[PDB]
């Protein structure tokens, strides 16, 4: 699809039967060819008895059908076909669609066809090839068991309540993925798999006479049968005002919600297009409106945004949505209802109606003038949209010319009804997200009736104006220092510059920076620093990241970055502050001033800390009861004894202050900093910048940090906690060991080797893992190889695995041939050779190189890493990688 | 392990935090993040 | 939904 392609032309015709087909043929490229079958049913089409069956009928005509008793799957393995990349299938409420991209293309077509008419009109869907099915359809199901689905359920439950939708979710029950029999799967697909419920689109390099005549020769003699009628997609609507708990006990949800319901594809006598570009401009304009409304809310509400979404063929919902400091949900739904008034008060700002609709009216303009032209991809990813919608495409040229001529009818007053309609929506709820613990008992309906009353009775300020945008610019910087010092160690091309204020910096002149400067400061002011307050100082690092400078602003901030194609962040681990940015050489001032002002002049946006402050809240009271947050306790006490450190109380994170933030950055910016610059430039260049920006910091000797080291010994836990029915199984394991480059290289090694024999060991699938991984370090700061299993399987085989991957960590070391190692050493010899003028690895190894060496040694003879895998080596190193004497446990198994 | 992802969606860059151990569309759920490495949506 | 897209 290198050379675009124009507007296609389309053929639609349709079958006696009733089977409707569109070819759309583009001019290119070559032999590329797309085919696409939607049938008209989904899991909304379901009876009581048939959860799930729509989606099981999709998996299910890929098996046996007439001319394929062997699967039509399989034959189209046996072609060269593959799952996923040649053919899918994916089913939603309304429809069933079957994919195919032939891998030879435009040729494959009429085995295409032939192989979608069996599947559509010849499914065996035999009990015998459904057993086997079921193993894959119970994975499917097993793999969206998490928190989001439950809650996605929740969304569904109450959006669209007294509709079909919230009982009919595509995937079904296990109990019928595990029961329901073939026969009524047969059933099912004898009720709705008929040409007159089906349709067919082809895309691509096809004659349009040939393609017609094939799906003469494979759809037209199916039986035409009728599909019952439905006028079931909708919700039923009425005046009302619902309230809903939106609820998961893992969810760290805070938030609350007015929504309005209503048919919105009614047009109202009006164009119907005019009607849908009406929709654009308003929600532009009220997405526009809203966001002012921040500077209205308490302090128990933030993010205040509208929403509007398809909840059935022909009703959408309006909502107000924001979020909730935990506890002050009742505040925060007052405060939704009270902007909602506000919005019925007063029309919505003039001169972003005419902004917005002038934007629309330039662009429409460029459209009806610019010929279309698409890549392949393109033009099918627009044609589906289109075509799962049951409507023709327009193309972009005409689509233009019908909203210019459009917009000529439509002006502000227009706007004003359209929004107005909307709010008249009689049909109203009221949702609540309430997170943990915290004390909650769902609003009756008239409690928020009343408010809505309250509200229209108060006089209200108008509507928030725009704010004008403060563009930043950084300081003159006069002060200078002055560098007192320089070692040299010509032979990495790196010097080594001390400062008057006592950072260092560690020069790399590296040609692989090419017309950039990479900048990564490092310093021991990591957030376990005595003199810092562990929490505190770990959300002043992210606000002051986040802010930029005082007199800046996020938005400000991220702004003037873009504009600049400059990076900086900042990184504050338990033991380690790292600030790290780019920057084009030219921009070498504004990085290193950036720099200066997070470490002098540090900003803490309101609305920042606002959000993040709600963020922090939700997740001390989702974790303080939820599973996570369990078995997170469980590991430190197991591993370590003690937390480090922990999170605080919401009542103590609602009192924190910019002032008491600001306080622990400064510790954490007054610890000395080694600057590991590499940037392709004479000294005579960076001398200057680095003695105004970086040697005038002031700066105060502060103590290595210590790091936190897993307990040696051999502990062990079992939970039963589980909520969804799987078993976690997380082992560790930590052996002391020196660090040099060779020791990590040869853990690395046996840990692949060791990696692919655990998994022989262990792929009897009797034992029901569902997914397992190993890994392996000789991490260099704690000096000690650290290793960690975990699987995750079925509850009743959970035992046997920790003991057979025991036994198969005992076995390793006399079990590596030695055509694994040198078929490692390759792997990693040619795997090495990849990183050489690689900057992420350079600027890595150099790094690595000042922590253990204090000098830049290990950017030389690399090339010598690779022969110190030899098979006694890595032997040797595959004994070490578990050690029985510390070893930790922890199983967590579904709560009985 | 424990990996940054971002989301980029029509109003905001908003962060979390997924082990290795853990899908990605589940830690948003975990931390209170409203939606339906660096993924974009 | 957006009809006409701007950015």
């Amino acid at each position: 699809e290198e050379i675009k392609s124009p507007l296609p032309v389309f053929k639609e015709g349709t079958l006696a039967n009733g089977f409707r087909y569109t070819l759309v043929q583009l001019e290119g490229p070559k032999t590329r060819v797309d085919i696409r079958l939607i049938v008209d049913v989904g899991s909304i089409d379901e009876k009581d008895n048939e959860s799930g069956v729509a989606h099981m009928v999709e998996h299910m005509v890929f098996r046996a059908s007439d001319a394929f008793p062997q699967g039509v799957s399989t034959e189209l393995h046996k072609q060269g076909w593959g799952r996923g990349q040649s053919y899918n299938a994916v089913t939603n409420y309304e429809r069933t669609m079957y994919m195919m991209s032939p891998p030879k293309g435009n040729l494959d077509l009429g085995a295409t066809l032939q192989a979608l008419s069996q599947m559509t009109g010849h499914a065996k869907l035999l009990q015998s090839d459904l057993d086997d099915e079921r193993k894959i359809i119970l994975e499917e199901w097993r793999g969206k068991l998490g928190v989001a689905e439950r809650m996605n359920q929740q969304r569904v439950q109450a959006i669209r309540h007294d509709s079909r939708y919230p009982s009919r979710p595509v995937i079904g029950t296990e109990e019928s993925i595990n029961d329901t029999p073939a026969s009524v799967l047969q059933d099912f697909y004898q009720r709705w798999y008929h040409p007159s419920n089906m349709r067919l689109m082809i895309i691509g390099d096809i004659t349009p006479a040939d393609a017609e005549r094939e799906i003469q020769r494979y759809f037209a003699a199916l039986p035409n049968v009728a599909v019952p009628t439905r006028d079931y997609y909708e919700p039923l609507l009425k005046p009302q005002l619902k309230v809903a708990r939106l609820q998961d006990s893992q969810s760290g949800s805070s938030q609350v919600s007015f929504v309005y319901r209503f048919n919105d594809k009614d047009a109202f006598g009006q164009s119907e297009y005019r009607h849908r570009l009406l929709t654009q401009i308003t929600m532009s304009a009220v997405t526009r409106q809203v966001r002012r409304q921040k500077a209205e809310l308490p302090q128990d509400a933030s993010s205040l945004v509208v929403r509007k979404s398809d909840i059935g063929k022909t009703t959408a919902a309006l909502g107000f949505f924001a979020n909730v400091m935990p506890g002050g949900h009742d505040a925060a739904i007052s405060a939704v209802l009270k902007e909602i008034e506000r919005f019925k008060r007063y029309p919505l700002n003039e001169q972003d109606i005419t902004e917005i609709t002038s934007d629309i009216r330039e662009v429409a303009q460029r459209m009806s003038v610019t010929p279309e032209t698409r890549e392949f991809a393109d033009w099918v990813q627009q044609l589906t949209i289109v075509w799962q919608q049951d409507r023709p495409y327009v193309g972009s040229q005409q689509r233009g010319k019908d909203a210019l001529e459009a917009l000529d009818t439509i002006k502000g007053e227009d706007v004003n009804r359209h929004w107005q309609r909307w709010l008249a929506s009689p049909d109203t709820l009221a949702q609540f997200s309430v997170p943990g613990a915290t004390p909650f008992t769902l609003p009756k309906p008239d409690a928020i009736s009343k408010l809505q009353k309250q509200w229209a009775l108060a006089t209200l300020a108008p509507l928030r104006l725009e704010e004008k945008k403060i563009i930043p610019e950084l300081p003159s910087v006069t002060q200078s220092g002055k560098r007192t010092a320089v070692k040299t160690f010509a032979a990495q091309k790196v010097e080594q510059w001390q400062l008057s204020n006592g950072d260092r910096v560690v020069w790399l002149r590296a040609p692989e920076a090419g017309k950039k400067v990479y900048l990564t400061a490092t310093s021991q002011a990591g957030f376990m620093a005595t003199a810092m307050n562990p929490w505190q100082a770990q959300l002043a690092s992210q606000l002051v990241n986040q802010s930029g400078p005082a007199t800046w602003s996020g938005e400000s901030l991220s702004n003037w970055k873009k504009e600049k194609t400059l990076s900086l962040s900042i990184d504050q681990e338990a033991d380690q502050l790292t600030l790290s940015g780019t920057a084009p050489t030219e921009q070498l001032a504004s990085l290193f001033g950036l720099y200066r002002e997070l470490n002098v002049a540090p900003g803490i946006d309101p609305d920042v800390m606002k959000e993040s402050m709600m963020s922090l809240a939700r997740q001390k009271a989702n974790d303080d009861q939820s599973v996570g947050g369990k078995r997170a306790s469980e590991m430190t006490k197991l591993r370590f004894g003690e937390p480090a450190w922990q999170q605080p109380e919401i009542a103590e994170l609602k009192k924190i202050s910019a002032p008491a933030l600001l306080s622990q950055w400064h510790k954490a910016a007054s610890a000395p900093v080694t600057y590991y610059l590499i940037a392709d430039m004479p000294a005579t260049q960076l001398l200057p910048q680095v003695e105004r920006y970086l040697a005038t910091i002031p700066r105060q000797p502060a103590s290595e940090v210590k790091q936190h080291l897993a307990l040696s010994g051999k502990r062990e836990a079992t939970s039963a906690i589980n909520v969804e029915p799987r078993a976690d199984i997380l082992t560790w394991s930590f052996t002391p060991h020196a660090w040099t480059p060779q020791a990590a290289v040869q853990v690395s090694i046996a840990r692949n080797i060791a990696s692919k024999y655990l998994k022989t060991s262990l792929r009897d699938d009797a034992l029901g893992i569902y997914r397992m991984r190993v890994d392996s370090e000789l991490e260099d700061k704690k000096q000690r190889i650290e290793t960690e299993v975990s699987f995750t399987s079925a509850p009743e085989r959970a035992q046997e695995l920790w003991t057979l991957a025991e036994q198969a960590f005992s076995e390793l070391p006399t079990k590596i041939t030695q055509q694994d190692v040198d078929e490692q050493k390759a792997q990693f010899i040619r795997a090495e050779k990849g990183r050489q003028g690689d900057l992420t690895t350079i600027q890595r190894r150099l790094i690595l190189s000042y922590r253990h060496y204090n000098d830049p040694r290990y950017l030389s003879n690399a090339s010598k890493l690779a022969d110190s895998i030899t098979l006694e080596s890595v032997r040797a190193m595959s004994a070490k990688l578990y050690n029985p004497d510390n070893r930790v446990l922890y199983i967590t198994l579904p709560q009985e | 392990a424990t990996y940054k992802v971002k989301f980029i969606t029509p109003e905001g860059e908003l962060e979390v935090e997924c082990d290795d151990d853990v899908y990605v569309l589940d830690a948003a759920e975990e931390a209170g993040i409203d939606l339906p490495v660096t993924i974009e949506t």
